[PDB]
């Protein structure tokens, strides 16, 4: 009986090794996604508050 | 001689309640490294789906903005051959750790319920976001083109 | 007198240490004095001085034996204030000194006049402060011993 | 260093100007009506000036900075914008002294709860809560700030977070000598958790908190509560915690000091103690 | 490796927080930015 | 092949009607930049890209452009870092500067990091990459950024041990294991901070050594639990005794049981060489 | 689509791209680009923080290539891999390889049988890997 324990145990173990590899990898594409979005929301901001304050200062000015 | 060789087993048998402890140790650590791992993870979760609808309404608010702009205009674990008292407590310890680790795999299922669907779900506001951005760059190029 | 900062330094010569005198500089300190050394709130040891050119200016340096007893490292930092012998209650009546080989190779059982050991220890300490619990090394013959201070009465 | 030194002086120079500017600013108003450009350029250069100071490491003139900035912001009625610069004036202060921070992050919750910004003003109230446990040790301010930011996210049905405000809350409670509101939040947390299987495993330290609460009331009273945990949550029992307030009853039971004493240091070796959970222990061991 | 795991969960759960308030800071602008454009659009007409 | 000759045409020819319009003469010529540096990307050929992407970088900042100039600076220091490391580090460089100037103390921690990196593999250089990660460190430090904080305090901890003086490593472990003796997460870190700074103290004497392990054991009671502590009592022991067996026999165990990555072997093998 | 990663500097979905098209090469027989993908791939394992641990199994793979080769060969290709990862011999790949080169020297049907039924009851083998393994052992 202490074979079959230690097969099921080594088993438990590679299956465990085999979702730690799988879903680590997806966590660091989940990751690498994560910060490509920041930037892109970051520029994005930037961008449109520049192009709002502009808009303000010119109707302000016309006005 | 022969004295030594059971001094030496004596010792490796010290060494292997040693070990025991030792691997009874660092599972239970692993178990609250896991429940703080999951509670981290559902936490983050949430956080993404926080993300998620306040995207999906600063896409909603862009549109509606647009829009008016442009409509303005077990067994047995250890052998009993040197008999001794603390093999039956290394029993235990192996049956609890066996126990210990279904329970653990059970764990590790619960988050993958959770993680796979999470990274789908970003991929789609990113896509999402880039159009976003180049909608509001398309609004600004029209709001130039009446300037001229 | 009212104590100053000071670097911890190493004997730089034997012969400084088989003298079980603390190693100092002739700016501040000379030979004959003697000092207290404060290491720690209640840690206290009093040490003669002895004067050595290659002492750095103000401080004062200890022999391995000396430090190891006092538990002194280079770069650690200790007080030492001149401190001055009253025979009123000071007066030794015998001191009572364990004597150890400090290398095995050079231990031999052979019988040695305790008299004569006595006589050379006074004459190489003589007008030197000795308190109970010191360990110091002490060279007889070309022959050392680690000597540790049982009493004195 | 040299480069410290320079970033210094064209710090005071940048800062000579903005006051310059700031002076010749009315005047140019009063003489001309130019308009408010010349505050907003001051304000701009202000958190430039604010950018050097960090650049040379210096707090005191990165806030000063930043609340001049928030303040001629305020002036122009643009609310949103001087509560953002007030909000960082309290966090430049934050690296040296939080006491201008406390009424920066006052005002600026003000202002974000005005206009309907509660998840910045909850977030303002976590960071009151947290200088005020860092600074002084008033447990009862950060308890009641906890609840405010809790109350403010629940107004905006944000998630997530006022819950770990509420448990760290309830876990800075049960220091305090105070047992029915600790009670009852360990037990409402628990029971929302057994519903939610991820959270269910977190429910038995919640059980065991509240059981050890409990205890010291009395060892019948202390019964009754580990039966009606048991029977709520029987996996209880295969925690180690279960185990523990069983062998401390029993042990109680017939004052047996010492094989506390041996369970205690089991359990420590099981797994390392925690300043609550010795306290608790020690108080538990008085009676 | 489970260690390495909670220390790169930490740094991912630290700057999804950052994101987040960099978002309620966007979405604020947004905000601001669409409701001085309608006011100023009713004004006008 | 053809594809890369076309595209290499196209970019000149953009190029040239870019030069043409410039010297007519605003965002036209920046755009015809940009599009001809990403038609010559195209081309797989990342050569002679680069001097398009910074001809349109410095066009597009010299009109007073700060978050796009600063964007297009750091796209061309990636587009250099495959072609010319040292064109990507000025552009980086430039960024950075550009960034911080803004305020976007991150970035510029980033570029830091990258230039250090690129130094200590591509080039050889190691003082310009400690700065860097000091620099970087800082940053972060203003960001309040644990985790990144921690990492670089533990890179220069260690460069300075392997290479500099120890004193502010000393310091900094002690730092370490201090915040983490509270903090139940990083408790089990903790420790090994501890061991490093342990190493460290040997350089300097042995007395010094047994002096700072007994207290970093005094400070967190868990460093005696861990079996470290009493690797470090029996290498002390040995080391007293002077004894080469007992010396070699504990690094072989610690070996077989533990593998080692030549830095722990490292600091053995030079708090042997004193031994005598 | 590897290529543009690697021009925006993508080591995850680069990786992936390298590590399918290595396996579609074996399964066509194109050992060289496999064996030279793969030993690429499980250096930058090495070198990377992460992933190491597993580099092991990724040189498996590339051995299993030089395996189909020849024998001669393995021995030297066997020794190189161990001094160049001297970490590498507790890894069971060390002792599939060797137990595999035992049963090809000797000409015997029990060796290979138990060394796949020993080695398939711990984890399933890929279908490449057995197909690989099946071809070496009726040669």
């Amino acid at each position: 009986t202490r074979h079959s324990e230690i097969i099921k145990l080594e088993n438990s173990i590679r299956e465990l090794h085999d979702m730690f590899m799988d879903m680590a990898m997806l966590v660091e594409s989940q990751g690498e996604m994560i910060d490509r979005i920041e930037y892109n929301v970051e520029h994005a901001v930037d961008y449109v508050e520049r192009a709002v304050s502009d808009t303000k200062k010119a109707v302000k000015y016309q006005s | 001689e022969l004295e030594e060789m059971q001094r030496r087993a004596d010792q490796l048998a010290d060494e292997s309640l040693e070990s025991t402890r030792r691997m009874l140790q660092l599972v239970e650590e692993s178990k609250d490294a896991g429940i703080r791992t999951l509670v981290m993870l559902d936490e983050q979760g949430e956080q993404l789906e926080r993300i998620e609808e306040g995207m999906d309404q600063i896409n909603k608010d862009m549109k509606e903005a647009e829009k008016n702009l442009t409509d303005l205009g077990s067994g047995g674990f250890i052998r009993r051959v040197t008999n001794d008292a603390r093999e039956n407590e290394m029993d235990e310890n192996l049956e609890q750790v066996s126990g210990i680790i279904g329970n653990l795999r059970h764990m590790a299922l619960d988050m993958g319920n959770e993680i796979d669907t999470q990274n789908r779900q970003i991929d789609r506001i990113m896509e999402k976001a880039d159009s976003n951005k180049t909608r509001i760059d398309e609004a600004n190029q029209r709001a130039t083109k009446m300037l001229g | 007198m009212a104590g100053r900062s000071m670097q911890a330094a190493r004997c730089p010569t034997d012969e400084l240490s088989l003298s079980n005198c603390a190693v100092v500089s002739e700016k501040d300190y000379q030979s004959g004095q003697h000092v207290i050394v404060r290491t720690s709130p209640n840690h206290k040891y009093i040490f003669t001085l002895r004067t050595h050119p290659s002492v750095v200016p103000g401080s004062v340096a200890f022999s391995l034996p000396q430090r190891k007893w006092a538990g002194l490292s280079i770069g650690q930092e200790i007080e030492v204030a001149l401190y001055s012998f009253d025979k009123a209650k000071q007066c030794i009546g015998t001191m009572t000194i364990e004597i150890d080989f400090l290398q095995k190779k050079n231990i031999d059982s052979n019988p040695y006049d305790t008299d004569k050991m006595a006589a050379e220890f006074i004459q190489q300490f003589n007008n030197q402060a000795f308190s109970v619990g010191q360990q110091l090394v002490f060279s007889f013959n070309d022959k050392l011993f680690g000597l540790l201070v049982k009493d004195i009465e | 260093g040299m480069d410290t030194s320079g970033k210094q002086a064209e710090a005071m120079a940048l800062l000579a100007e903005a006051e310059r500017k700031v002076k010749n600013s009315q005047s140019f108003f009063s003489g001309l009506f130019g308009g408010s450009s010349k505050i907003e350029e001051a304000c701009e250069i202000y958190a430039r000036a604010a950018n050097m100071f960090k650049m040379a490491k210096n707090w005191s003139a990165a806030g000063n900075a930043f609340c001049q900035a928030a303040q001629l912001h305020l002036q122009l009625q643009s609310k949103h914008d001087a509560a953002t610069c007030f909000v960082d004036a309290g966090n430049a202060f934050k690296k040296a002294d939080p006491q201008e921070a406390i009424n920066c992050l006052m005002r600026a919750i003000e202002i974000y709860t005005d206009m309907g910004r509660f998840t910045i003003a909850a977030k303002h109230h976590i960071s009151i809560a947290e200088i005020y446990e860092t600074e002084l040790v008033d447990v009862e301010k950060a308890i009641a700030h906890y609840e405010q930011s809790a109350d403010y996210y629940k107004g905006e049905e944000s998630n997530s977070s006022a819950n770990k405000c509420l448990l760290k809350v309830a876990g800075y409670a049960a220091q305090l000598e105070q047992y029915q509101k600790a009670i009852d939040i360990y037990e409402q947390v628990g029971t929302s958790a057994m519903d939610s299987p991820l959270l269910k495993y977190s429910a038995k330290d919640y059980f065991f908190k509240a059981a050890l609460c409990h205890f010291c009331i009395d060892m019948l009273n202390a019964k009754l509560a580990v039966q009606k945990y048991e029977e709520l949550f029987p996996a209880f029992s295969d925690s180690r915690e279960c185990k523990l307030m069983k062998k401390l009853l029993e042990a109680h039971e017939e004052q047996n000091v010492d094989s506390y004493t041996e369970s205690v240091k089991e359990y420590d070796s099981i797994s390392r103690l925690d300043q609550w959970l010795t306290t608790m222990l020690l108080r538990i061991k008085k009676t």
